DNA sequence: ATGAACTTCAAAAAAAAAAA
């Protein structure tokens, strides 16, 4: 199902007119297309480049498929009419001649044996007269932009004769048919059966085709080539007898999705997501749709793309799915492709890890809270960072919190450590440090990494007995009383006592609570002083002694307890109510 | 109650816009706003556009924020959208919810950015509150009929044979325009105190800058036709009339999608309007839109159109937008937020960007594009990067929106017929475009302003100092090199013998227009009398933007015929020269940096070396250039035609991405950053101020002559918000790339009188 | 949340100060500067400093208590606390520093829980 | 550079004051909480030694890497404006900068300094490493609430004319902090920290409290500086088998201390002379 | 001759909230 779900959208995108390589071809990224006249005579070396900031090498021309050269005598293979600045010009940037001239001795051979088998084309007779020139090819090096194709190793030049103007020599409706004939005769006399993917006879394809976009080089996604990965003496592709017509389909299915908008990194794991076979598009809804509705394979991938993007957008919505999205989360090994994810499941089922991420991360917010309901990871991790989210450690943090969030894994200790660092370093617990600590501690509980404690809740737990959480609440009420006593404070007992009330409660809370009677005295509403003192009595009723030192477990609680109680105090009528029910 | 809009009256009173009549009037207004398209369909979003305004909370915020009966920012757009999605249909509901929940937050995506799927699922509580408000006091239960069976009519009255998915987004934006126009025209009919828009309340001439539409045609365009034809009868006006005699015969035929193939000086700006207002009167077209790639031809058409039609010509530079005030702007400029004027002339980056917009403000116009005649002058600069979305939407608009896109560029945009590579229809473009010129090719030969000389077909490249000597040999040489750095190199290669004038994007738009104005009067001295000092102008694509320069001879770097045509337009502009001007293309050093520019040369080169470009100003060679050009970059850049293809599934029907396909829809690819380098433009020394932008060419250079001794200062950047005075800043920026910044540490005032650093 | 038999001198002094201020704040409830507002800072740290004076000051609050039996109520729990206080410590230990605030608010809760003192007294 | 390795016990006391306020804890003195014993950061005594050297030396080769308007990258960039502007080849440019910052700044030559910051000046460990100073007995931080008859910005000014901002003055009624320190020879070789700089440091340790007085410190003194000078660059004896020779206890019958006369500082120089000196520099 | 050693292959890939 890993590949029959790729074959079964090649057969969908090839039938949704989405423009996928048709049965013999490949959307190869040809950077430095060659222009020739009708009888040779190199005209121009156009570069079909200029895309995303790393100038990806060429407009994807859907040219005859890359033949997977890959060998010591790699020169013999010679892709049909597009290959290489070493195959087209015999120019070796770093490979040396006789490893580029023998390439050109075979690329010219390939073109010519095409020309004999495909005459009166004026496109291949042109290039076959351009590949029997040795001078116009020399003129290719003396081109205006040749110096920029020599810069890109493995440049793929291809032969657009002039007077076709978009259509390559390998695009004419004879080379197009030749490839549709050279992938229907030569790749049909091979090992007769039987398909792994489709199950049909469909002659077996040894050498699956170089799935591009995963690795540093197009690597054969399914490729058993070492002395023992071969199971039954099957030798490299008969270990997995996938037909040529099916091998091509899923290879060019990955190739487009790793080159399309389907590709997106879940985290450090480039993933191709495509909608499964959509339901028959119930009649009423299909009444308005013309055709009617078509199963565009990559249609609602956004639902899943904007699910993992929701972890950074903070725009997570609990989804109701039943629209199943294939999500093949491949990743490079070295030059194999490691399927790290495979999910035919719905986006609702995929969300169960981000939902648990944004439910373990749920934290109290008052009214008109400037904080998002589900707080974006970059803005969430920005509460761990020095002052702006780029220095949060790209290996135990932003790159691992995401893996701990995308997968409902345990948030690393490096959050308590980092979130606590910032709690007592910014001298305040931003929503985002309280929320992130709530997520850490909830998952530490759920993993049995935080044994005695019970999972935190959104709200303040006017309970919880936790010698760190209740002192966090105590600090929250103490600082609320101070900020209620002195509205404009320059050094709240946060900014002055937090670093040691969080981590060392006897050092401080024995002296915060001498400031406390004075703060209560200064409350202009003495009844408000009574209410706040009542709740600090309630808070401190759960406390039997300020601990000498708060474990890393509880300084997270302190921060969570602080934020819980401080958003309880800044609730509409919470303290007035809770006081009035006593 | 319920208080749709709380306007603190100018008399320190407070008037309440009753949400009853607010929704009723908006629906009625955006029932006429849509024609056969969404007449009763857009109203069902007009009825609902501010349903959430019924929120018991919002009826505590609009009071709190607007000071009615004495700060939370309560959402209200989503509630009407959720109401729609639950009541009408999963299709029609989401269709209508795009409009509704976007009506203030801008058109939203279903998934990616500002996702509707999120907002609706989170609108359940908000919809409960707002619907409780709706039912609580007033508003008879059959006030929101949302009659899907009746609403199925105007959907199927327009979507004959079902809803095309790949262009269902155009309603989602056009009917969105109907809603946002109606709500804005009604909120600001109450933010100004008229309590109505469609009626004489905001139809009063003091409200929204009314302008004559069809009566003015017979008066004033016929006036300037007669007063221009009777002026002269020479080698011109015998073909200018030959243009605007078939441009007038072309208005009869239906052919909803047209194109004007007229070269420079052939009544391009006078017959494009001429065809439009004859095809506007005929085919019930209520508006004429005239779109320009750059805000330079915008001036040359503002002047011409006002000289034709007085003051009706409404405009938005979108870059300059000069800062004159007091009801000449901000009254007529209040009529161009939505183009509710018969003759709107702006750029096809405030047309198409807005015509493909999602933002609430930008989207108010697709109303007025539909059932108009959009004219695209210099349309050959419609970005091939965004050529597929632009051409599909203009094709759809032509097909069923009653528009007539006019491609009144010099050569043509080959905006596709079906440029299909294998079987797939790449850029499924405009079907059967009529060249309103009877003979496209021979007329460009008949109206050939300049004979052109390409570089030798071999690969030899003329050197920078070589072409410096070449242009030193003849006077008044425009020299348009491809890069700003090529402009610096050419300016660093010219002798001090003659005046060398540098013009690259390393300069400021006001300083730019100053340079063009002084070049214009230098040319005038060359014609009327003579300038003994040699004249030339080192330039980049800036002169390529239709600036009125009559250069006898133009050497232009090796790049696209699109740009070669523009260079030729600056050579022998308006004629009055001897037999022909002389434009020569030089294959400069390394050329055409990257992007569309490098593909520009790689096409123009690949023709002259291959037997094409026999006359590389003929339209047949130009269409060949564009035919090559489209199909050489991705004719659809980032995704846009795929983003807006409606993508209907039973669970998430009609999941168009809009703020994804508006944010990614950037015609101006302003890659990098924009630095403002203060070049003191000029001053009248009459308590000066006066950036003097559009009278630079006339007022300054008639009082103070061309002797390069002008002294005047105008300092800006008061560092105040002021909500205005913004076009003294980035009216004067320059746009280095991100590569040129870390090699500069800011080092202000380093931008010289010829360019920046 | 009150360990009436804690014996932690900080905690028993906190309890003692809580009842002392309870009496002061029942002696005259309208009080600008209760002994929390004027004495707590050292009662929590230097119990010998105040707690001597706090009990010069205590019988007079017990007199000022309007409900003469409420005075017995509160004096009884002062004695209940002071059984656990063999001496007012010179300087409260840091553990005891914090436990004094613990005691203040534990015993303050115990006093402001409705029937607790009146009940717990009646089991003596 | 020095050719002996030193391990010193620096007993310094505070009589009525805040030896080292914990910014994490208001300003109340740093305290080992679970034992109540006070703490005085190593950086605190390094600071007062810095203040002493900045006080007395007043000359180049003994600067301090310094007081408030002490943007450290300014001094570091001064290092890169030296003989090693270009001639030291960025790799060892930072090492030549270290050698400079060590030459000029006695702070850097003696204690280390993280100067990798501006025009990177390397990373000096510093031969002299004071430890934290844990008071022998629990400091009974008094936290003397004080008063000011004046306020600050007219936002905390009283709604009547009576301005006052009582504030708090934490004092240790007595604490005999004990700072173990290590003059490591291996890093004296790195910084050029010499026996002259070391005698400066011993003077600084003895006299660093006679000069760094505050309303906060009240009265701090240097009750003893017992320096164990090993024969080798290496350690003749383990450092803590030496520090246990300076046993500081509260005397026989003091419930808790109130002066150095309440501590017996028994120095056991009986057998350390294996190859090694004990010099009672301060006590 | 079989299986390690080696030689070719190919030339990455990049994001991320408002708020009506
Ligand atoms: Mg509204």
């Amino acid at each position: 199902m890993i590949l029959h779900a790729l074959t079964q959208y090649y057969q969908r995108k090839a039938e949704s007119d989405g423009g996928i390589a048709q049965e013999g071809f490949e959307n190869k990224e040809i950077p430095f297309i060659i222009v020739i006249d009708k009888q040779g005579n190199f005209i121009q070396l156009e570069d079909t480049r200029e895309l995303k900031v790393k100038k990806k090498v060429g407009r994807t021309f859907l040219v005859p498929k890359g033949l997977g050269r890959s060998g010591s005598k790699s020169y013999e293979v010679s892709n049909l009419l597009w290959d290489h600045y070493g195959y087209v010009l015999a120019y070796a940037g770093e490979k040396g001649q006789e490893q580029a001239d023998k390439q050109h001795a075979s690329f010219t051979a390939k073109v010519n044996e095409l020309k004999q088998a495909l005459p009166d084309d004026a496109g291949v007779t042109a290039v076959a007269a351009f590949l029997s020139s040795a001078e116009e090819k020399s003129k290719v090096m003396q081109a205006a932009n040749w110096a920029e194709c020599a810069k890109v190793k493995g440049c793929n030049l291809s032969f657009r004769l002039v007077d076709e103007a978009v259509d390559l020599v390998c695009q004419s409706k004879a080379v197009r048919e030749y490839v549709s004939q050279a992938n229907q005769t030569q790749s049909d006399n091979a090992q007769k059966g039987i398909c792994l993917v489709t199950g049909k006879a469909a002659p077996i394809a040894r050498l699956h085709n170089a799935v591009k976009g995963v690795n540093a080089k197009p690597a054969p996604f399914a490729s058993v080539n070492l002395s023992a990965f071969e199971s039954y003496g099957k030798e490299q592709g008969f270990a997995f007898p996938i037909g040529e017509q099916a091998m091509f389909e899923y290879t060019t299915a990955l190739n487009t999705l790793l080159a399309g908008e389907n590709r997106f990194r879940i985290g450090d794991v480039t993933t191709v997501c495509w909608g499964a076979k959509r339901t028959p598009l119930e009649e009423s809804l299909a009444s308005m749709i013309n055709g009617g509705g078509k199963d565009n394979p990559d249609a609602h991938i956004d639902a899943v793309k904007a699910l993992y993007k929701s972890l950074y957008n903070g725009q997570y919505c609990k989804p109701d799915g039943e629209d199943k999205f294939y999500l093949l989360g491949l990743s490079p090994n070295s030059a194999r492709i490691v399927v790290r994810f495979w999910h035919e499941t719905t986006v609702a089922a995929l969300s169960e890890s981000i939902a648990a991420w944004y439910d373990d991360l749920q934290m109290v917010r008052g009214e008109n809270s400037p904080y998002p309901e589900y707080m974006p990871l970059p803005r969430l991790l920005g509460n761990l960072v020095l002052d702006g989210k780029m220095e949060n450690l790209p290996s135990d943090l932003i790159a691992q919190i995401t893996d701990a969030a995308l997968n409902n894994r345990v948030l690393p200790v490096s959050l308590l450590q980092a979130a606590l660092r910032r709690n007592k370093a910014e001298q305040k617990i931003t929503y985002g440090r309280a929320s992130l600590l709530k997520a850490y501690i909830n998952r530490a509980i759920r993993a049995g990494r935080l044994k005695n404690m019970k999972e935190l809740t959104m709200g303040l737990d006017r309970n919880r007995q936790d010698i760190g959480y209740v002192l966090g609440r105590l600090f929250a009420v103490l600082e609320k009383i101070q900020a209620e006593a002195n509205p404009g404070l320059n050094a709240t007992i946060a900014d002055r006592y937090f670093g040691s009330a969080s981590s060392t409660p006897i050092a401080v809370f024995g002296t915060l609570m001498r400031l406390l009677p004075h703060h209560l005295n200064k409350l202009e509403f003495e009844g408000r002083a009574v209410q706040l003192q009542w709740e600090i009595r309630q808070i401190l009723e759960h406390c039997q002694r300020f601990p000498n030192h708060l474990n890393l477990e509880q300084q997270g609680l302190f921060a969570i307890g602080y934020y819980h109680e401080t958003q309880f105090l800044f609730t509409k009528d919470a303290l007035k109510n809770l006081f009035n029910e006593a | 109650d319920y208080i749709a809009h709380a306007r603190q009256d100018s008399s320190n009173a407070w008037h309440s816009h009753p949400l009853q009549k607010h929704l009723q009037k908006v629906a009625q207004l955006a029932k006429r706003f849509a024609g056969r398209y969404g007449s009763l369909f857009a109203e069902y979003a007009g009825l609902l556009h501010d349903l959430g305004k019924f929120q018991e909370s919002f009826q505590k915020y609009i009071r709190n924020a607007s000071g009615f009966e004495k700060l939370r920012k309560i959402p209200h757009s989503t509630a009407g959208a959720k109401y729609a999605v639950e009541r009408l249909n999963p299709f029609f509901g989401h269709l209508l919810a795009y409009l509704i929940a976007g009506h203030h937050a801008g058109l939203a995506d279903w998934y990616d950015k500002g996702s509707l799927k999120r907002r609706l699922q989170q609108a359940d509580d908000e919809l409960a509150a707002s619907l409780s408000g709706f039912v609580e006091s007033s508003l008879p239960e059959d006030f929101f009929p949302l009659s899907d069976d009746d609403l199925m009519r105007d959907f199927f009255a327009f979507w004959e044979d079902g809803a095309k998915l790949e262009e269902l987004h155009i309603w989602m934006r056009f009917l969105f325009s109907c809603l946002v126009d109606a709500d804005f025209l009604d909120t600001e009919a109450f933010m100004n105190g008229y309590a109505d828009a469609d009626a004489a309340a905001a139809a009063a001439a003091a409200a929204a800058a009314a302008a004559a539409a069809a009566r003015r045609y017979a008066e004033q365009y016929a006036q300037l036709s007669a007063a221009e034809d009777a002026d002269k009868n020479s080698s011109l006006n015998q073909e200018r009339h030959a243009i605007l005699q078939q441009c007038f015969s072309a208005a009869e035929t239906d052919r909803t999608l047209f194109s004007l193939t007229v070269p420079t000086g052939g009544g391009k700006t006078l017959a494009s309007l001429g065809f439009a207002l004859k095809h506007a009167l005929k085919f019930g077209k209520k508006r004429i839109i005239y779109a320009i790639p750059f805000t330079s031809i915008i001036e040359q058409n503002a002047n011409v159109f006002r000289n034709a039609l007085g003051d009706d010509v409404v405009l938005e530079h979108h870059s300059n937008l000069e800062v004159k005030e007091d009801k000449e702007t901000a009254k007529t400029r209040l009529a161009t937020e939505n183009w509710d004027a018969p003759l709107i002339v702006t750029t096809n980056v405030q047309l198409f960007e807005s015509l493909f917009a999602a933002k609430t403000s930008r989207c108010r116009k697709i109303h007025n594009i539909a059932d108009s005649v959009v004219i695209l002058d210099e349309a050959q600069q419609l970005p091939r990067d965004f050529q597929k979305p632009i051409t599909d939407m203009m094709r759809v608009l032509a097909r069923d929106y009653g528009v007539t896109f006019v491609l009144c560029t010099a050569t043509q945009p080959e905006l596709g017929k079906n440029i299909d590579a294998f079987g797939r229809t790449i850029l499924e473009g405009l079907p059967d475009v009529r060249e309103i010129v009877a003979d496209k090719i021979a007329l460009s030969e008949k109206l050939r302003r300049v004979r052109i000389k390409m570089p030798p077909p071999n690969g030899e490249t003329q050197s920078w100092q070589k072409i410096a000597d070449e242009i030193a040999a003849r006077p008044c040489v425009l020299a348009v090199v491809n890069t700003r750095k090529h402009a610096q190199k050419l300016f660093a290669a010219l002798p001090s013998n003659g005046i060398k004038l540098h013009l690259s994007a390393n300069m400021c738009a006001t300083h730019c227009s100053e340079v063009i104005a002084l070049v214009r009067r230098y040319l005038a001295l060359y014609r009327a009398g003579s300038l003994h000092k040699p004249l030339w102008l080192v330039s980049t694509q800036l002169i390529e933007a239709g600036v009125d320069l009559d250069f006898p001879c133009v050497y232009r770097a090796m790049a696209g015929l699109d740009s070669i045509a523009q260079a030729a337009g600056r050579c022998n502009r308006e004629g009055k020269l001897p037999q022909l001007g002389e434009v020569v293309v030089f294959r400069a050093e390394e050329g055409a940096p990257s992007g569309s520019l490098k593909q520009g040369q790689d096409i123009t080169e690949e023709m002259l070396k291959a037997g094409l470009l026999d006359d590389p100003l003929s339209p047949l060679a130009f269409a060949e250039y564009f035919r090559r050009f489209n199909g050489k970059g991705d004719v659809d850049k980032h995704d846009i035609t795929r983003l807006l293809t409606a993508e209907a599934s039973n669970e998430n029907p009609l999941a168009i991405k809009f703020r994804t396909a508006a944010e990614r829809f950037h015609l101006i690819d302003n890659q990098g950053v924009a630095l403002i380098v203060p070049f003191i433009p000029l001053a009248h020394w009459e308590k000066d101020g006066s950036p003097q932008i559009v009278e630079a060419e006339l007022d300054d250079f008639f009082r103070r002559h061309l002797a390069a001794a002008a002294a005047a200062a105008a300092w800006a950047a008061a560092a105040a918000a002021a909500a205005a005075a913004f076009p003294q800043p980035p009216d004067n920026p320059d746009n280095p790339f991100g590569t040129d910044q870390p090699l500069l540490a800011a080092a202000a005032a380093a931008a010289a009188a010829a360019a920046a650093a | 949340g009150l360990d009436r038999n804690r014996q932690d001198i900080g905690y028993v002094l906190g309890r003692l100060f809580a009842v002392l201020e309870k009496i002061q704040a029942e002696a005259n409830p309208g009080l600008n500067a209760t002994i929390a507002d004027r004495y707590f800072g050292s009662a929590s740290s230097t119990p010998i400093a105040v707690f001597g004076t706090l009990m010069r000051l205590l019988p007079h609050h017990l007199n000022k208590l309007e409900f003469e039996g409420r005075a017995v109520q509160l004096q009884w729990e002062i004695r209940q606390i002071l059984e656990h206080c063999q001496r007012f410590p010179n300087h409260l230990n840091l553990e005891q520093q914090g436990l004094f605030a613990i005691g203040y608010y534990h015993e303050t809760q115990f006093l402001f829980t409705k029937d607790a003192l009146k009940n717990l007294f009646n089991e003596a | 550079t020095i050719e002996k390795r030193y391990d010193f016990v620096f007993l310094f006391d505070v009589q009525d004051g805040n030896p080292n306020g914990d910014p994490d804890a208001g300003n109340l003195p740093r305290i080992d909480p679970q034992t109540g014993e006070g703490l005085v950061t190593d950086v605190c005594l390094k600071r007062k030694v810095r203040n002493f050297i900045q006080m007395t030396q007043n000359d180049e080769h003994h600067d301090i890497f310094i007081r408030e308007k002490g943007i450290l990258n300014n001094l570091i960039d001064e290092a890169h404006e030296q003989e090693n502007v270009k001639g030291k080849e960025k790799g060892e440019k930072t090492e030549a900068a270290r050698q400079y910052m060590c030459s000029r700044y006695y702070d850097i030559r003696t204690f280390g300094a993280v100067m990798t910051t501006g025009k990177n000046a390397g990373q000096v460990r510093g031969p002299v490493q004071l430890t934290f100073s844990r008071s022998i007995d629990p400091i009974m931080t008094l936290e003397h609430s004080i008063t000011r008859m004046a306020v600050t910005n007219e936002k905390d000014a009283s709604e009547t004319g009576d301005n006052r901002t009582m504030g708090r003055k934490f004092t240790v009624p007595y604490g005999l902090y004990r700072c173990h320190g290590f003059i490591s020879t291996h890093f004296a070789k790195q910084t050029g920290f010499s026996e002259n700089d070391l005698e400066l440091f011993w003077q600084a340790l003895v006299n660093m409290f006679d000069h760094d007085h505050s309303a906060a410190r009240g009265q701090m003194n240097a009750r003893g500086l017992y320096v164990f000078e090993h024969s080798n660059n290496l350690g003749d004896a383990p450092a803590d088998s030496l520090f246990k020779r300076i046993q500081v206890v509260k005397k026989d019958g003091v419930e808790v201390v109130r002066s150095f006369d309440d501590y017996l500082v028994s120095v056991d120089d009986k057998n350390l002379e294996e190859t090694k000196l004990l010099r009672k520099l301060g006590g």
